RNA sequence: GCAGUCAAGCGUUCAUAGCGACAUUGCUUUUUGAUUCUUCGAUGUCGGCUCUUCCUAUCAUACCGAAGCAGAAUUCGGUAAGCGUUGGAUUGUUCACCCACUAAUAGGGAACGUGAGCUGGGUUUAGACCGUCGUGAGACAGGUUAGUUUUACCCUACUGAU
């Protein structure tokens, strides 16, 4: 939420930490993605830094095609896991954890996106919501 | 070496009459009044005829001397401002960015508020001291006046005015913008 | 505009001014000690340096 | 280890923006020596974990001064210890070295802070193996493996409570 977002995140709970292996939404060929940072995070004697929906992170493509693994890149959080309360009322959680691919700008490196992407995701990133399917 | 004794001399114009009792130094004339407590110098006035005054002291160091002929100049500035009066001009400098100065009121205060100064949205408000009275010099482009009866009020006046235009983290050799103090004279002419 | 006269008006503040070697304090043109009491009144000045 | 003085030279031009040889004057006890004053009727000998406080020779944060300071990005210095100074891979490690984030990943002290607070990987008892040395018993501060961590109810201090 800062490297080239358009607008500003509301804070919702942490769902992913550095470890976690979350699903690949896109189709550019990657299986999931291993978490090993977050851009924007604070710093604190032994905590973990901690994504969440809509943030951008390092990854590694651990299972996939041959070309995007061994090479660390950005990504973005697309589905959460997680329970998060929103502004309006409401808690909410996804089933799995996704995120898509994409360069430091903020551009979607594949065509499609198979599943249902949240609106917090959405509007804090234009690109995807270009390609975005079902919005929640 | 301790001097035996030193002394200035004090030359009062046809105009005013000055009074002083311990060292209250009251100065009245044409334009107004002014006033000046001196108790932390230890000096001794003397009058001789009317139109002229000695200072004094009486076994000083040098230090001590260095301070007597300051007490001259401070008590002729307080009969020059009561007479003629002071007038200091100030000018503004800019490339880009025009600045718009103008007079405006807060609880009767009367504030100069500077806007725009090198493109920012601060306004920049400077106060105005007692005595002091300020106005924009027309038939003459990006100019202000002040004047009154005391230097230390209108120079000072000037010094803030001077002093709340600075540049920040610039090369302040390339961005030449401000406002500058001009000429000091003044209000009346002929002397 | 730099204008020839209100040049001249704002380097009189800004450029003609002395340096002290010892501690960078700003001084005035002709001044032969430096004001300051930290680096000791030293007299080892030099002149601002000039704009192309 | 840290700081001065002098200034032959470097810095297109220019001793001193920033640097600086030959010399010379100091401060420090976070290095290592030199010494053998105290302790051999014993002051528990490495590292890590945990937690508090202090120092400034200031890495970042506040406000400033210089520049070979157009802007941007940097470089040198002042007042300042108010407030911060991380997550990992390998090693018992201190130290080191990489990866990543970050405003920043500054340096130190407190019986080389801290074992009736922990842990016991390391060192340094007894078991055992290899290599070199020794006629041999054995040696090796060379490498490798397995090896007991006791006691507070007393006075004070601290935290609460009459
Ligand atoms: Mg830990
Ligand atoms: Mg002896
Ligand atoms: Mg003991
Ligand atoms: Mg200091
Ligand atoms: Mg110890
Ligand atoms: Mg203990
Ligand atoms: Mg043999």
């Amino acid at each position: 939420s800062g490297n080239g977002a358009q607008g500003t995140k509301f804070r919702i709970s942490l769902g992913l930490p550095v470890g976690a292996i979350m699903n690949c939404a896109d189709n550019s060929g990657a299986r999931n993605l291993y978490i090993i940072a977050v851009k924007g995070s604070g710093s604190r004697l032994n905590r973990l830094p901690a994504a969440s929906l809509g943030d951008m992170v390092m990854a590694t493509v651990k299972k996939g095609k041959p070309e995007l693994r061994k090479k660390v890149m950005p990504a973005i959080v697309v589905r959460q896991a997680k329970s998060w309360r929103r502004r309006d009322g409401v808690f909410l959680y996804f089933e799995d954890n996704a995120g898509v691919i994409a360069n430091p700008k903020g551009e979607m490196k594949g065509s499609a996106i198979t599943g249902p992407v949240g609106k917090e995701c959405a509007d804090l990133w234009p690109r995807v919501a270009s390609n975005s399917g079902v919005v929640v | 070496m301790k001097y035996i004794q030193t002394e200035q001399q004090i030359e009062v114009p046809e105009g005013v009459t000055v009074s002083i009792k311990s060292r209250i130094v009251k100065v009245v004339g044409p334009r107004g009044t002014l006033t000046k407590n001196l108790k932390h110098i230890d000096v001794t006035f003397t009058k001789v005829n009317n139109q002229l005054i000695k200072v004094a002291v009486h076994n000083g160091g040098r230090k001590h001397v260095a301070a007597l002929r300051t007490v001259k100049s401070l008590v002729d500035n307080m009969i020059t401002g009561v007479t003629k009066g002071y007038k200091y001009k100030m000018r503004y400098v800019y490339a880009h960015f025009p600045i718009n100065v103008n007079i405006v009121e807060k609880d009767g205060a009367k504030f100069i508020e500077v806007r725009n100064f090198l493109g920012d949205k601060k306004i920049r408000n400077v106060p105005v001291r007692d005595g002091v009275t300020i106005e924009f010099s027309t038939n003459v482009k990006d100019e202000i006046v002040l004047s009154g009866n005391s230097v230390e009020d209108v120079s000072q006046n000037a010094a803030d005015l001077q002093q709340i235009c600075r540049v920040r983290n610039k090369d302040i050799r390339k961005f030449l913008d401000g406002i500058y103090v001009s000429h000091k004279g003044f209000i009346t002419e002929d002397l | 505009i730099i204008e020839p006269s209100l040049k001249a008006l704002a380097s009189k503040y800004n450029c003609d001014k002395s340096v002290c070697r010892k501690c960078y304090a700003r001084l005035p043109p002709r001044a032969t000690n430096c004001r300051k009491r930290k680096c000791g009144h030293t007299n080892q000045l030099r002149p601002k340096k000039k704009l192309k």
